[PDB]
RNA sequence: CGCCGCUAGAGGUGAAAUUCUUGGACCGGCGCAAGACGGACCAGAGCGAAAGCAUUUGCCAAGAAUGUUUUCAUUAAUCAAGAACGAAAGUCGGAGGUUCGAAGACGAUCAGAUACCGUCGUAGUUCCGACCAUAAACGAUGCCGACCGGCGAUGCGGCGGCGUUAUUCCCAUGACCCGCCGGGCAGCUUCCGGGAAACCAAAGUCUUUGGGUUCCGGGGGGAGUAUGGUUGCAAAGCUGAAAC
C-alpha cells in the first residue's frame, strides 16, 4: 500500500467522521 | 483512347499523392490542379486481411493496379507527393511508401521531382494518447 | 611562497581595481585640445554626462558606458 | 467601528435568502449604490437613475450606461471593436 | 444601412425588411453580428442573440452599438415583492400556478 | 543514492521546462530530459533509388533529403534501442561515433 | 511619446515653483483680455463652448494654445494641487521654455 | 459507365516572361446545362516547382497559380502565391543558430495587396572557434525592422510584373544580403512564403496587359 | 460546414470489434467559422525571490550586473508574532466547447477486469472576477561574510591587442580571434580535506571541536491520527498529544 493512498483513505475516514459529528453534533 | 497528347516526346504530368500510415497506405492520382481524381486504390481493396493492409505486400498490389489504370487512361509522368499522419501522430511515413515508390518506378510511370508535403503543425496541439499514453 | 609585499606592476595592473594594495583608481584626467578657437579643457575619463565647451558649443565626449568615446581626434595627456 | 464583518450593505435584509445569493447580490448592490466619476465635469456625481441610466448632478448630462455599473466590460470591448473597424481600411 | 458597415460590426435595433423602423435585437444588452456581404444579390448574414444566422437584405438599417442596460438579469429578484412590482409594471402574466397542483 | 549528477535532465539554472510529447508512447516529458535527436534520411531507400534514377524524367537533377526531429522518451527509448545502458565509468562519455 | 509627456510634466513642475501663473477660467479671462497670458492650457474634457471661446480669445490676442490630453483631475495633479482645473495660463515662466519651444 | 472517356482535356497556359507558357493538361467533366466548364476551372489552382519555368534556376521556390479564365480551348492561369519546398525549409536549420522571422502586409501599385514573409539564419565566419554564434536580440529587433523596411520600398512602388521580375533572380534576398553585412553575416535570407489575400477585379484588359 | 472529382471501404490494433458510410465515409483542390496552442530555431543558455516565463510590434513602470576620484555615513545579517506571491488539481459567478479527457457507457484480453488496448463523451483543460495555500514546491543541501588548487569553455558588462573582415573615405560603433577583470548557470582532474560510502572546491577550514543568526530531528509504528483552537462555501489547510 502506498503512503499516498494510505493518506487518502485516512482522509476519507476523516471526512466520514466529520460527517458523523455533523450528523450527531 | 488517345486522350491528352499524340506524337509522343512531350510528357503528360499527374500528381501522385501517397499517404502512408501505420495502418493503411493510400495511392492517389490527380491532375496538376488537385480536384480530378484519376485513380485511387487503397490497401484493403487489394488485401482481404485487415492486419496485412499496412504491409508492403499491399503496396505492390495497389500500386500496380493504379499504374495499370493510369496506363489505360493515358497519362505519362507523375510528380510524387508523399505524406503521413502528421497532425499529432508520427511524422515519419509508414512501411507502404518504401514499396510504393519502387512499384511506381518498376512498371512505367516516369517520376519527376518528389516533394514530401507532410502536414506539420505549428506548436504541437493536444496529443491523443493522454498523460502517460501507450503501454506495450 | 608568493611575494605579496613587493609584487609585479604588470600583475597588479592585470588584477582588479580594489584587489590591489594601494587601491588606486584606474581612471584619469585628460586634456582635450578643442579645435574651436583656443581652449584646452581638463575632463574626467569615464565621463558620465555630456561635455560641452562654453565657447564653441560643440560636443566633446559622447556619454558611453565604460569610458567616453571621443569626437574628431583631439589629443590627450596623462598627468598623475 | 466595523459593526458588520461579512454582510456589508446586505445586512438590511437579515437572515433570509441564502449566503451565496446575498454574496452575489453584495457586489452589484455596492456597484449600483456607489458614486462614479463623471467623465464630463470631472466630479463624482453619477447617481443611478432607472436601470441603464446614469445622471450627473453638475451640468445635467444624462448618460446611458450599464444596468449595474457605469460601463460594462463587454461594452468597452464593443467600443474597442467599433473604433478598430472604423479606422481599419477606411470602412 | 448594413451594406455600408464592414463585417464583424456589432450593431443592434436592426430590421428584417427594409423600412419597418427596427424589429430585431431590441432587448437590453443584446446585439447582432454583421457578416457575409454580397455585391451581387444584395444580402447580409446576421448572427442574432439566439445564435441563429439569418440572411437579410442589404438596405435595412441598424444603430451601431449594443443596447444599454446590459446585465439586467445579473441580480436575482430575491423576493416575491420585486417580482410582483415587475410584472405589475409589465403585464398580467403572473398567475403562475403549477399544472399538477 | 544519486545515480547521476545531472539528475537525468539538464535543468540547472531554471526551475521549469515545458513538456513535449513523445513519439512512440506519446508521453509529455520535458525537453532537456527527453531523447531529442534529428534523423536525416534519403527520401527513398538506397536499394530503390536506382530504379527511380533509371525511370526518372530528369537527368539526376533532383535529390531530396528527409529531415525529421525525432523525440523519444527514456521509458520507451531503451525498448526502441537508442539509449542502451552503460557502465559507471562509461556514463561520463560523450557523442558516440 | 514619453519624452514629450515627461517634458510637459517637468515644465509644469518647474513653473509650479519658479514662475507665476493664474488658475481658473474667470481669472484666465482677465489675463487673456489684459494680454499678460502667453500660453494657455486646456483640458481634454473641457466643454466645447468654453474651449472654442478660449481658443478664439487666444488666436485674437496672439496666445498659444496647448490641449492637455488628460482629465482635469490629473491636470490638477500636474499643476500640483489637490483640486481640479481645466484652464491654465502661464503668464510668466521662471526658467521654463513652454512659450519658447512649442510656439 | 467510363466517365474518363466522357471527360475533356484543357491545357494550361502560364503567363508571360517566365521562360515559356506551358504547364500541363487538366481534366474537365464536360459542359452540361447548369454545370458550365468555366465554373470550377476558374476556381482550380496549381502548385508547380521550378527548373521548367525560370530557365534553369534552383529547384526550390515553388509557385502557386490560379486560372483566370479560358480562351480558345486554352485555360490561362494567373499568379496566386509563392512557397518553398518542405525539405529546403526544414534544411539549413541547425541546432546552434538563431532563426530570425519577419512578416509584413504591403499593397502593390495596383489593387493587389499581399502578405510576405522573411527567414534568416546565422552564418559562422571563416576560422571561428566559438560554436554558438548567437546575438544580443537588439540587433535581431533592428534587423526585423530593417527587413520590414526594405520590402516596403520594393513592393509598395511596384505591381505584379516588377515584383515577379525582382523575384526572378531573388533580388530581394540579395539586397537584404548586401545591406545585412554591417549588422551580421546572415546565411541565405529567403522570403519563404507570399500569398494573395485580396483580389480586386477580374480585369481581362489587365490580363491582356500582362500578356503584352 | 459549403462545393468539386473518384470509389468501396475508411478509422483502430499483437489480433478483431464497438464508430461512419451509394443517405458518398475516407482521400485529394478552394473558401469560411470556432477555440486551444507558440515547434523546428531551444542549448548541462538567459531572467525572475520562488511558483514559473519562448510569434511580431507599441506603451507602462521594475531589476540584476558593469563602468563610476558620483552621493549619504553604519543606515547592516538572520528572524517569534504578522504579511505579499505561490505549479497542477478543486470551489463560486459570466462567454463558448477546438483537441484531450476524471467519472460514465460499451467493444476486446483475461479463469476473474470496473485496469492496461480501442470508440463516444460530462466536469475540467481557455479568458475575466474571488476563494483554497498544497507537491519528489528537489540541488531531497537555510541566509550573510572570509580563506583554502588548476584547466578548457558559455553567457552579461568593462579594458588592451600598425591581428582578421565588413560601408564610400579619415570620423564611431558591427562580427571573428587572443588575454585580463566582476559577480552567475555550469563541466573535468586532484591526497586540500571531509564523510559510512556514494559523493562534495563544498557536503572543507570539526576532539587541533566557538564568525553571526532562523527553523526543525531523538528507534520503527500508532500518526501527521484523535481531541481542542483557528482559516475556508466546501474539499480541506495550520498547530498538534496519549494509551498500546
Ligand atoms: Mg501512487
Ligand atoms: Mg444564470
Ligand atoms: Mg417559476
Ligand atoms: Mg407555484
Ligand atoms: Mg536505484
Ligand atoms: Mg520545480
Ligand atoms: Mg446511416
Ligand atoms: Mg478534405
Ligand atoms: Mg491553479
Ligand atoms: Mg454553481
Ligand atoms: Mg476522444
Ligand atoms: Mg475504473
Ligand atoms: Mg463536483
Ligand atoms: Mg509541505
Ligand atoms: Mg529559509
Ligand atoms: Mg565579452
Ligand atoms: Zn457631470
Ligand atoms: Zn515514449
Amino acid at each position: 500500500m502506498r503512503a499516498k493512498w494510505r493518506k487518502k483513505r485516512m482522509r476519507r475516514l476523516k471526512r466520514k467522521r466529520r460527517k458523523m459529528r455533523q450528523r450527531s453534533k | 483512347s488517345l486522350g491528352p497528347q499524340v506524337a509522343e516526346g512531350e510528357n503528360v504530368f499527374g500528381v501522385c499523392h501517397i499517404f502512408a500510415s501505420f495502418n493503411d497506405t493510400f495511392v492517389h492520382v490527380t491532375d496538376l490542379s488537385g480536384k480530378e481524381t484519376i485513380c485511387r486504390v487503397t490497401g484493403g481493396m487489394k488485401v482481404k486481411a485487415d492486419r496485412d493492409e499496412s504491409s508492403p505486400y499491399a503496396a505492390m498490389l495497389a500500386a500496380q493496379d493504379v499504374a495499370q489504370r493510369c496506363k489505360e487512361l493515358g497519362i505519362t509522368a507523375l510528380h510524387i507527393k508523399l505524406r503521413a499522419t502528421g497532425g499529432n501522430r508520427t511524422k515519419t511515413p509508414g512501411p507502404g511508401a518504401q514499396s510504393a515508390l519502387r512499384a511506381l518506378a518498376r512498371s512505367g510511370m516516369k517520376i519527376g521531382r518528389i516533394e514530401d508535403v507532410t502536414p506539420i503543425p505549428s506548436d504541437s496541439t493536444r496529443r491523443k494518447g493522454g498523460r502517460r499514453g501507450r503501454r506495450l | 611562497a608568493k611575494d605579496l609585499l613587493h609584487p609585479s606592476p604588470e600583475e597588479e595592473k592585470r588584477k582588479h581595481k580594489k584587489k590591489r594594495l594601494v587601491q588606486s583608481p584606474n581612471s584619469y584626467f585628460m586634456d582635450v585640445k578643442c579645435p574651436g578657437c583656443y581652449k584646452i579643457t581638463t575632463v574626467f575619463s569615464h565621463a558620465q554626462t555630456v561635455v560641452l565647451c562654453v565657447g564653441c558649443s560643440t560636443v566633446l565626449c559622447q556619454p558611453t558606458g565604460g569610458k567616453a568615446r571621443l569626437t574628431e581626434g583631439c589629443s590627450f595627456r596623462r598627468k598623475q | 467601528a466595523k459593526r458588520t464583518k461579512k454582510v456589508g450593505i446586505v445586512g438590511k435584509y437579515g437572515t433570509r435568502y441564502g449566503a451565496s445569493l446575498r454574496k452575489m447580490v453584495k457586489k452589484i448592490e455596492i456597484s449600483q449604490h456607489a458614486k462614479y466619476t463623471c467623465s464630463f465635469c470631472g466630479k463624482t456625481k453619477m447617481k443611478r437613475r432607472a436601470v441603464g441610466i446614469w445622471h450627473c448632478g453638475s451640468c445635467m448630462k444624462t448618460v446611458a450606461g450599464g444596468a449595474w455599473t457605469y460601463n460594462t466590460t463587454s461594452a468597452v470591448t464593443v467600443k474597442s471593436a467599433i473604433r478598430r473597424l472604423k479606422e481599419l481600411k477606411d470602412q | 444601412p448594413v451594406g455600408t458597415m464592414p463585417e464583424g460590426t456589432i450593431v443592434c435595433c436592426l430590421e428584417e425588411k427594409p423600412g419597418d423602423r427596427g424589429k430585431l435585437a431590441r432587448a437590453s444588452g443584446n446585439y447582432a453580428t454583421v457578416i457575409s456581404h454580397n455585391p451581387e444579390t444584395k444580402k447580409t448574414r446576421v448572427k442574432l442573440p439566439s445564435g441563429s444566422k439569418k440572411v437579410i437584405s442589404s438596405a435595412n438599417r441598424a444603430v451601431v452599438g449594443v443596447v444599454a442596460g446590459g446585465g439586467r438579469i445579473d441580480k436575482p429578484i430575491l423576493k416575491a415583492g420585486r417580482a410582483y412590482h415587475k410584472y405589475k409594471a409589465k403585464r398580467n402574466c403572473w398567475p403562475r400556478v403549477r399544472g399538477v397542483a | 543514492t544519486k545515480k547521476r549528477r545531472n539528475n537525468g535532465r539538464a535543468k540547472k539554472g531554471r526551475g521549469h521546462v515545458q513538456p513535449i510529447r513523445c513519439t512512440n508512447c506519446a508521453r509529455c516529458v520535458p525537453k532537456d530530459k527527453a531523447i531529442k535527436k534529428f534523423v536525416i534520411r534519403n527520401i527513398v531507400e538506397a536499394a530503390a533509388v536506382r530504379d527511380i534514377s533509371e525511370a526518372s524524367v530528369f537527368d539526376a537533377y533532383v535529390l531530396p533529403k528527409l529531415y525529421v526531429k525525432l523525440h523519444y522518451c527514456v521509458s520507451c527509448a531503451i525498448h526502441s534501442k537508442v539509449v542502451r545502458n552503460r557502465s559507471r565509468e562509461a556514463r561520463k562519455d560523450r557523442t558516440p561515433p | 511619446t514619453k519624452k514629450s509627456l515627461e517634458s510637459i510634466n517637468s515644465r509644469l513642475q518647474l513653473v509650479m515653483k519658479s514662475g507665476k501663473y493664474v488658475l481658473g477660467y474667470k481669472q484666465t479671462l482677465k489675463m487673456i483680455r489684459q494680454g499678460k497670458a502667453k500660453l494657455v492650457i486646456l483640458a481634454n474634457n473641457c466643454p466645447a463652448l468654453r474651449k472654442s471661446e478660449i481658443e478664439y480669445y487666444a488666436m485674437l490676442a496672439k496666445t498659444g494654445v496647448h490641449h492637455y490630453s488628460g482629465n482635469n483631475i490629473e491636470l490638477g495633479t500636474a499643476c500640483g494641487k489637490y483640486y481640479r482645473v481645466c484652464t491654465l495660463a502661464i503668464i510668466d515662466p521662471g526658467d521654463s521654455d513652454i512659450i519658447r519651444s512649442m510656439p | 459507365v467510363d466517365p474518363f472517356s466522357k471527360k475533356d482535356w484543357y491545357d494550361v497556359k502560364a503567363p508571360a516572361m517566365f521562360n515559356i507558357r506551358n504547364i500541363g493538361k487538366t481534366l474537365v467533366t464536360r459542359t452540361q446545362g447548369t454545370k458550365i466548364a468555366s465554373d470550377g476551372l476558374k476556381g482550380r489552382v496549381f502548385e508547380v516547382s521550378l527548373a521548367d519555368l525560370q530557365n534553369d534556376e534552383v529547384a526550390f521556390r515553388k509557385f502557386k497559380l490560379i486560372t483566370e479564365d479560358v480562351q480558345g480551348k486554352n485555360c490561362l492561369t494567373n499568379f496566386h502565391g509563392m512557397d518553398l519546398t518542405r525539405d529546403k525549409m526544414c534544411s539549413m536549420v541547425k541546432k546552434w543558430q538563431t532563426m530570425i522571422e519577419a512578416h509584413v502586409d504591403v499593397k502593390t501599385t495596383d489593387g493587389y495587396l499581399l502578405r510576405l514573409f522573411c527567414v534568416g539564419f546565422t552564418k559562422k565566419r571563416n576560422n571561428q572557434i566559438r560554436k554558438t554564434s548567437y546575438a544580443q536580440h537588439q540587433q535581431v529587433r533592428q534587423i526585423r525592422k530593417k527587413m520590414m523596411e526594405i520590402m516596403t520600398r520594393e513592393v509598395q512602388t511596384n505591381d505584379l510584373k516588377e515584383v515577379v521580375n525582382k523575384l526572378i533572380p531573388d533580388s530581394i534576398g540579395k539586397d537584404i544580403e548586401k545591406a545585412c553585412q554591417s549588422i551580421y553575416p546572415l546565411h541565405d535570407v529567403f522570403v519563404r512564403k507570399v500569398k494573395m489575400l485580396k483580389k480586386p477585379k477580374f480585369e481581362l484588359g489587365k490580363l491582356m496587359e500582362l500578356h503584352g
